């Protein structure tokens, strides 16, 4: 619900004294925005879903090519009709068979045969449609107000202490204030549309697997299949049978399943997690406007922090070119200032770092707290430093 | 899975008003509207409204429009039915069912329903049960059995539980449902089928509990006065 | 008074096929879809049929529903004893704005065609106690148990006179033996209790009667 | 010479494709008020100032007083993505499309 952790992770500053940012939103990913003089926020989406697909198609992989049948007919005798022809109980096919008195008919040549083999599925790749109001988003904003390592990820935590929230856009009402008790409100204009990708495409299902694959990929393919009934149609893929034989048996091989005729063309249709009723569209995605000018820092009026100040461990990188870490308060004073910036060198007098954690500072008067904190470092070597003077601590860093 | 847990039973007196719960879980609580449906007991389901979690907008049935109020907590996924100036009409069994699915309001309709709430309105006040004895036949023939009971008369609202010997007696027990009489009381009586010859050797004490009222009675039950045998 | 109209009740047999009807009008089912929900006794309903014809997953093909203009109707084939329950149409209507449902229809499960057998009432009948009496007023008690089908019809006697005054009767309730009981109380003063040689409960059952009777000074 | 309709506006359904560049679809009024002219037009993305969809059904709107009444409309949306949009500001709906 908030971004810290998350790879898919994206740092915005709207614009240039902007009480506003334009935004982009997207199934797994979250997005920081800062904002001169305001508190860091945190939008993310959470979910997608429709709050009732249907099947169109169903290609089979299969069993049933046990029982035979070989209607034998003598040369000059015509046609063999076999009697399993009648209902789809099994698929027959006519041949013809050099014979005669060797092997009890009359007269020499062609007699005909029609054989028949039965047919019913076993794994059915099922597939079904997505017609384009049911349509809900669900956006989580987070608030980088006090944190610690622990709390950062509680929704419950911060919910209880207001840094949190999660609410839901609708084509109908597609906005929402989101308040966030003394640091105001914010409130997204988020505009349900989206490519988003057209619902063009067919809803592949696969065993566990789900995928999304083109109309006609899917559908000019060739494999048995059935609509919405037990009835199968083209189960010609029982094929392999006309071993060309012997009025007594012809030998009705199971054609090779080989799932690789699927596999094969597995990158080119979309992969998506879809539950028995449901299909997460990621596919999917929102274009918002992040309007906070309702947006208000908090503990403004307290004093600086002033007692030691300890690193709780090696600062660790986000892969996003900030650094996180944990602070410890000696100090027994209650809510204050903490004094953290980034210097390029011991002792310099102007910062370099810009916080991620903006306004940082201890939330509780009982002394030996921690706090959580984010922070972009410069490039190369730098300084992470807190307090000031000889109270005053510090842990080096080099960004590449 | 969906799951809406709804909150217990109450009983209110006429003019009071009530607050019911519902707490949703198994799905993203704010992209489904919540409809609440009621059941008066033995009668059909009439639809009460809706409410969209996501803002909280709301549309009741015109019946109840202006006493009835539906709201909701995004942080706990819980939804709230408030009905005000119950009367004896109200009691019914309220539910709270998740929408299908609807981006709209319109072709709404209620899918995964809750437990349900039985809200009992009587007077009305309050009155606990008087308990009376249903005395044995005084029948004496060998292998012959016995029906004593009591009879639990006159009691608003429901539930009432009987057990016999504080539960350690029941084979044979029948306690059957109550009768609401047009006086708005219910009464309700338990019987117990016991061997004949051994009336008057054995304890039958029927242990009566009417909560609402507080009440809980325990009455012993004999043979009839008349009885020479037991 | 319900916006759509369904049967009180109907009923067949184990494996027959039956129908349930649901009338409307052109705001409701001749515009929109119906649904139906099904109630099996004691727990909330669930959804049965979508959109005039649609099963949700788990809900078995025998089950089918359709739709012919202001009308809707559920079939049941291979009835089964667990599919007694009541059973509620609904479609939303565009002149109230919102969902109405159907009154509702109570589907009972016979025994076997070829012979649930019928059961006789079992009944009961205690006087008023001497401890009720003595509190000016009295009750006579009926209760009737292990019947089946599940329908009586009670009448009262003073003497051999009807009373209809004073009568309650339940509904019939299942059993855990899968026949029904039923109760009914009669109300009397102490003065009207002495002032007959008898009272008697008369159970009618499948067009037969089982009567009990009770006098205010015999000892039964 | 009526007013604009200013009280929400639901969607029937998903719009559909005449198979003409054009695509119909059905309007359902909560409004109370009488005989207004429907505020529907087609932008090229949300809260965008001017339209961009000719609509078919030129100068719709609500025929009767009566409540909740239904208004059919056909209109000609522009290729790629669109949205379709009735009402404005926080009674506005809107409904996506894609014409090829």
């Amino acid at each position: 619900f908030n971004c810290l952790g998350m790879s898919n992770r994206d740092f915005l500053e709207g614009v240039s004294g902007a009480t506003w940012v334009d935004l982009v939103l997207e199934g797994d990913s979250c997005v920081t925005i800062m904002s001169k003089d305001k508190p860091t926020i945190d939008v993310k989406m959470m979910n997608m879903e429709a709050a009732n697909l249907a099947e169109v198609r169903s290609y089979c992989y299969l069993a049933t090519v046990s029982d035979l049948s070989t209607k034998a007919a003598c040369p000059t005798m015509g046609e063999a009709h076999n009697d399993k022809r009648a209902d789809p109980a099994f698929v027959c096919r006519q041949g013809v068979v050099d014979r005669g008195w060797g092997n009890g008919c009359g007269l020499f040549g062609k007699g005909s045969i029609d054989t028949c083999a039965k047919f019913a599925c076993s794994t059915k790749a099922i597939g079904r449609t997505i017609l384009k109001e049911n349509i809900k988003y669900e956006v989580a904003i987070f608030v980088h107000g006090p944190t610690t390592v622990e709390s950062h990820g509680n929704y419950s935590t911060q919910v209880g202490a207001t840094q949190a929230g999660r609410f839901s856009i609708t084509p109908a009402a597609p906005s929402y204030t989101l308040k966030l008790g003394e640091y105001g409100e914010v409130t997204v204009d988020c505009e349900p549309r989206s490519g988003i990708d057209t619902n063009a495409y067919y809803v592949m299902t696969v065993g566990t697997k789900t995928f999304l694959v083109h109309r006609e990929w899917f559908m000019d393919l060739n494999l048995p299949w059935s609509s919405a009934g037990s009835t199968v149609w083209r189960n010609r893929e029982t094929l392999m049978e006309f071993e060309e034989p012997h009025a007594t048996k012809q030998s009705v091989i199971a054609l090779g399943s080989q799932e690789g005729a699927l596999h094969q063309a597995l990158a080119g249709a979309i992969p998506v997690e879809f539950s028995s009723n449901t299909v997460k569209l990621t596919s999917g995605h929102l274009k918002c406007r992040v309007k906070m000018e309702k947006l208000q820092l908090k503990g403004t009026t307290y004093g600086v922090c002033s007692k030691a100040f300890k690193f709780l461990g090696t600062p660790a990188d986000t892969g996003h070119g900030t650094v996180v870490l944990e602070l410890q308060y000696t100090g027994t004073d209650g809510p204050c200032k903490v004094p953290i910036s980034s210097v390029a060198s011991l002792n310099d007098l102007t910062p370099v770092g810009r916080l991620v954690t903006v306004n940082p500072f201890v939330s509780v008067a009982t002394a030996n707290a921690k706090v959580l904190i984010e922070l972009e470092p410069p490039f190369g070597d730098s300084y992470i430093v807190v307090g000031r003077g000889e109270q005053q601590i510090n842990h080096h860093w080099h960004k590449s | 899975q969906v799951q809406l847990v709804q909150s217990g039973a109450e009983v209110r007196k006429p003019g009071a008003s009530t607050k019911v719960s519902c707490k949703a879980s198994g799905y993203t609580f704010t992209h489904y509207y919540m409809h609440w449906v009621r059941q008066a007991p033995g009668q059909g389901l009439e639809w009460m409204g809706i409410i969209n979690p996501s803002g909280g907008s709301t549309t009741y049935a015109q019946k109840l429009q202006g006493r009835v109020t539906m709201t909701r907590d995004t942080s706990t996924s819980t939804v709230y039915m408030e009905l005000s100036s119950l009367r004896s009409e109200d009691t019914a069994v309220y539910y709270c069912a998740r929408d299908w699915g609807s981006n709209y309001v319109w072709g709404s309709y209620p899918k995964y329903w809750g437990q349900g709430t039985l809200v009992t309105v009587s007077s009305a006040s309050t009155k606990g049960p008087s308990v009376f004895p249903l005395a044995p036949s005084s029948k004496s023939t060998s292998g012959g059995t016995a029906a004593l009971g009591c009879l639990v008369k006159d009691y608003f609202p429901e539930p009432v539980t009987v057990s016999w010997n504080s539960g350690a007696l029941t084979s044979g027990v029948h306690t059957f449902p109550a009768v609401l009489q047009s006086s708005g009381l219910y009464s309700l009586s338990s019987v117990v089928t016991v061997p004949s010859s051994s009336l008057g050797t054995q304890t039958y004490i029927c242990n009566v509990n009417h909560k609402p009222s507080n009440t809980k009675v325990d009455k012993r039950v004999e043979p009839k006065s008349c009885d020479k045998t037991h | 008074q319900s916006v759509l109209t369904q049967p009180s009740s109907v009923s067949g047999t184990p494996g027959q096929r039956v129908t349930i009807s649901c009338s409307g009008s052109s705001s409701n089912i001749g515009s929109n879809t119906v649904n139906w929900y099904q109630q099996l006794p004691g727990t909330a309903p669930k959804l049965l049929i979508y959109g005039n014809n649609q099963r949700p997953s788990g809900v078995p093909d025998r089950f089918s529903g359709s739709k012919s203009g202001t009308s809707a109707s559920l079939a049941i084939s291979g009835l089964q004893s667990e599919d007694e329950a009541d059973y509620y149409c609904a479609a939303w209507d565009d002149s109230l704005n919102g969902p109405v449902f159907g009154g509702g229809t109570k589907l009972t499960v016979l025994g076997a065609a070829a012979g649930q057998p019928k059961a006789a009432p079992s009944v009961t009948l205690f006087p008023p106690s001497s401890e009720e009496l003595q509190a000016n007023k009295a009750t006579l008690v009926c209760l009737i148990s292990d019947f089946y089908p599940g329908a009586v019809t009670v009448a009262w006697k003073a003497d051999s006179s009807p009373v209809k005054a004073g009568v309650e009767t339940t509904t019939p309730s299942k059993q855990s033996n899968n026949k029904y009981a039923a109760s009914s109380y009669l109300s009397l003063t102490p003065e009207q209790w002495k002032s007959h040689r008898s009272y008697s409960c008369q159970v009618t059952h499948e067009g037969s009667t089982v009567e009990k009777t009770v006098a205010p000074t015999e000892c039964s």
